[PDB]
């Protein structure tokens, strides 16, 4: 209703999820910029904003791919099946209302792949409710990094 | 239908059978200017058909993707992983 | 000739490392403990043997001449040695480490008339020293190259000592791979991708 | 208490005959090894995210292992560089779980 609803939004870490930047369709976002990733593994240090108290937990989903498999004319890679994961979002499990978290700092983990190759990449990200949830977004969910760096 | 994280799918869904000359069929609803690269994993842990598919501008698609049992590496038995 | 002697327990040793922590924010300071496989005892060799030799026990005093400090490996100590007449401090790689004119540690001494019981009451930081310990690229793919946890350090009025390797001493440490890993190590993670080959670096 | 950086709950799955479910420990090799690098929030800001975690602990075949009576060993184990974890447990073990795929 609006004791507990929640949007929820995907934003960088160069640019807040706190409020993020006009360069974002409801349809798409493509940043412009680039995760400045830490290279200890590839991850995309990035925000999630949930504002109500959200009673279930959700998904910050995620997956790692070439950038000479890229379609920039719609905003999709084209393939490499290299590998994929996705991040557990907690705030609370609050029971109604009064246990919110507003800001929730997400370093996305993609880890595991260590038999596959390496090289300039873009990955796909996306606010996700856990599987038809609660109904999210004043936008933007939906996080395609155009320039990223894998590292194993 | 069951709303795989998000995006509902209405197929595939898990657990789907198929015979000799029958179709797969993509469709669901994603949020607009998506692609949907597919990858038909055979039991040897191949993509014997890795194609590209474009969805359209409302959220929705319905599209044949892969002709089972018409090609060469569907003409015998076993489980794949679309 | 060797006549009756009354010995119980003796001092108490401490499990926090207290009145200075090295926390990268000195506010704040997580729940050391120094490691408990400490045999128990600092070892209460009379100062007034020769009163043992022959009364039974009164107030007797001590050479406090050890506290044990036993931990996963070595030992550490820090003992007013009424014997030079200043506390000398020693640590896990073996020697005295300070020595400290007069009286600046309390004498250990019996607190009743017949009793072999003995106080006892440290306060420390941490000083580290540091080691690589290599673990493979056959697990993350990241290689690890790891400094060696902490190092105790005693401080008495002020003034800080080694007491060597925390990773010998200081709980909970963690291992990977039979790496110590624990407060104020390194470790630079030779990050090695299809890429190539960079090489970061973390700070514990 | 804070830990804001990397960690991994390692993943070890195993049958129910594969462990012995009494003791807490395996009597065999893993028979799916896969890693879940875990960017624990921070507890120095209770307000910028919470230390009290849900963690999804990933791993690449167990959707893509079949059905079946599997025991997994969840081991918090720092991806080194990372502070210091467990005051006890340093392990959660699942002793009667059950994969559907």
């Amino acid at each position: 209703t609006a004791e507990n609803f929640t949007p929820i939004r995907l934003a960088p870490f160069q640019v807040p999820a706190q409020v993020p930047l006009p360069n974002a369709p409801k349809l798409k976002y493509e940043y412009n910029g680039s995760i400045v990733i830490t290279p200890q593994q590839q991850v995309l240090k990035i925000y999630v904003t949930s504002i109500l108290p959200y009673p279930q937990e959700f998904q910050i989903q995620a997956f790692v791919y070439e950038a000479s498999q890229f379609n920039v004319h719609t905003g999709s890679p084209t393939a490499a099946p290299v590998y994929f994961s996705y991040s557990a979002v907690r705030a609370y499990p609050a029971l109604g209302i009064g246990t919110s978290v507003p800001n929730l700092l997400v370093y996305v983990q993609l880890q595991g792949i260590s038999n596959l190759p390496a090289g300039k990449y873009v990955i796909v990200l996306s606010a996700v409710p856990f599987a038809g949830g609660p109904v999210l977004s004043e936008y933007p969910a939906q996080l395609i990094f155009t320039n990223v760096t894998l590292t194993q | 239908a069951v709303t795989i994280n998000g995006i509902t799918f209405y197929s595939p869904v898990p657990n789907q059978t198929y015979k000799y000359g029958q179709q797969l069929v993509l469709s669901i609803q994603s949020q607009p200017n998506a692609l949907v690269t597919l990858y038909v994993y055979d039991p040897k842990g191949n993509v014997v058909y890795n194609n590209v598919y474009q969805t359209n501008s409302s959220g929705g698609l319905t599209a044949t993707i892969a002709t089972f049992g018409s090609t060469p590496g569907f003409t015998t038995v076993g489980t794949y992983t679309v | 000739s060797t006549l009756s002697l009354v010995a119980k327990g003796a001092g108490v040793v401490e499990f926090l490392l207290t009145a200075y922590p090295y926390t990268g924010n000195i506010t704040f300071a997580p729940p050391w403990f120094i490691a408990e496989n400490v045999v128990k005892q600092p070892f209460m060799t009379y100062s007034d043997l020769q009163f043992a030799k022959t009364n039974p026990s009164a107030i007797l005093s001590l050479s406090t001449v050890n506290i044990t400090v036993v931990g996963l490996g070595g030992k550490a100590s820090v003992y007013y040695n009424s014997t030079s007449g200043q506390t000398v401090i020693t640590n896990i790689y073996g020697q005295t480490v300070a020595t400290l004119s007069g009286n600046v540690l309390p004498t250990l001494t019996e607190l009743a008339a017949g009793n072999g019981t003995f106080t006892g009451s440290l306060q420390f930081t941490i000083v580290p020293n540091n080691t690589v310990v290599q673990i493979p690229s056959s697990l993350t793919k990241t290689s690890f190259a790891v400094y060696t946890n902490g190092s105790l350090a005693i401080v008495l009025n002020g003034k800080a000592y080694s007491l060597g390797p925390a990773g010998l001493f200081l709980l909970p440490f963690v291992t990977y791979t039979g790496s110590a890993i624990g407060a104020n190590a390194t470790a630079i993670i030779t990050v090695s991708d299809g890429v190539g080959t960079s090489t970061t670096q973390v700070p514990i």
